[PDB]
């Protein structure tokens, strides 16, 4: 994806901005920004 | 940037109040996920985020 973005595990193929990670929201399919924070 | 293709405007309820008495929800078709800045161009009417 681009740069500024990375996708929510290698399972699946959305990607969020860098600034989605750690929100405290569940951003991703299951949350997978928030694990391990 | 994001870009917004074919967006339409409804108004689920609206009740004029001093509180945010009214809300209304935008459907729209995207490429990537993002963050837009919002803006209301009457005084009309005044949003919160
Ligand atoms: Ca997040």
């Amino acid at each position: 994806c681009r740069i500024h973005e990375i996708s929510c595990g290698a399972h699946s193929t959305q990607c969020i901005p860098v600034s989605w990670r750690c929100d405290g929201e569940n951003d991703c399919d299951s949350g997978e920004d928030e694990e391990n924070c | 940037a994001p870009t917004i293709i074919d967006l339409t405007c409804t108004v689920a309820t609206c009740t004029h109040s001093s509180d945010f008495g009214g809300v209304l929800t935008l459907t729209y078709k995207t490429d990537k996920n993002g963050d837009c800045s919002v803006h209301s161009h009457s005084n009309v009417a005044t949003l919160q985020e």
